[PDB]
């Protein structure tokens, strides 16, 4: 669920693309229902820069899982 | 007590009908360096025309780490991410940004062009903690 | 340039995610100062899934060079 | 009958006030399968809402391979690639997305609502050679 900005089942590449497309501005807001769910990867109920830090994070192999 | 890591935007002069660089800055990084930024520059678009923002001096492997997007006519939206969450955190102070625009002909002498930041911008260090930014707005003054 | 869609002088992920937001009906207008130029990887002077396509084939490796 | 390469949306029957999925579908897909695709869905927004598509049972990987968007109400974007370029291509004709939508009450029983390829769709083989497909339009028709 958290990662899966796009709702799709999976947290991947695509993912990761949304979050910086939605980051620089290419996005009004993510395509799951509940974006501060799906995009809020340390729990501070905001979506900036340092979820997109801690989903390279996942995608590299670095962490395992979210930190909700 | 007040931080010493500064956001800050340059004030430069301009000329209409010519063009301008606005470079954007970091100074005081602390010792655990920047690892992620998020943020919204506003300018005056009626008149600048946004051409091009490139990644500063200080920017660790800026062709991956680094983007700027102009999401309408007067916002810029900021992204940088160390892609590795390694080795490319920016420990160095100086410029992170330089933000290219045309100032259009109409624009009058003796006033100037806002360049600010919007809100309250992102920084994540290399622990990925919050740092919080001490901003300086800047402009463009036409002469 | 072909490939730069953000017009940074490198041809990487970032330039793929934008590929696929602009195909996706997201973004319009691509940061570099020329999109076809920039976009076009086949030469039909459109930017489509052929071109999206033909640069993940570039990232993977799988070739060197654009048409 | 329908030969060769095809794109076809499906007509199916709609209850006003009830979901209903529209399929579309490929059908004579060659030897060289297909490896990108990107097309624009048109579909009568005054009569349905969108709620959602899914990959069809034909695409390959489709948690990477497969993304639709709404891109403004009555206009979707699909998008199709192949992400490893080697091993994904489609080969098989069948289902490629279900498009699911609300069937507004207000929507009157014995009219239609169309859904529709708006151009010519964008497919490439496994060479990334250009395939062009005949296309087949359809509808809801609500009883
Ligand atoms: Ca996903
Ligand atoms: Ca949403
Ligand atoms: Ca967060
Ligand atoms: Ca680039
Ligand atoms: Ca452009
Ligand atoms: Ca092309």
């Amino acid at each position: 669920k958290p990662g899966d900005v796009d709702g799709n089942g999976s947290i991947n590449i695509n993912d990761f693309a949304l979050m910086r497309n939605y980051l620089l501005g290419n996005l009004k807001d993510f395509p799951a229902e509940d974006d501060i769910k799906a995009g809020d990867l340390n729990g501070d109920k905001s979506i900036n820069s340092l979820d997109f830090a801690i989903m390279r994070m996942y995608l590299l192999g670095m962490i395992t899982k979210f930190s909700v | 007590m007040q931080t010493g890591f500064n956001l800050s935007i340059d004030t430069v002069e301009g000329n209409p009908g010519s063009s301008v660089v606005v470079p954007v800055k970091l100074s005081g990084i602390s010792k655990n360096g920047i690892s992620t930024a998020d943020f919204t520059v506003t300018y005056d678009a009626t008149k600048l025309e946004y051409i091009s923002g490139d990644a500063g001096s200080i920017v660790t492997n800026p062709g991956v780490n680094f983007g700027i997007n102009k999401e309408s006519d007067g916002k810029l939206k900021v992204l940088f991410l160390d892609y590795t969450m390694s080795t490319g955190y920016i420990s160095t102070d100086g410029v992170f940004a330089n933000l290219n625009f045309n100032i259009k002909s109409s624009a009058a002498i003796g006033s100037k062009a806002e360049v600010s930041i919007s809100g309250t911008p992102t920084f994540g260090d290399s622990t990925l903690t919050p740092v919080v930014a001490k901003v300086t707005n800047g402009a463009v003054n036409l002469e």
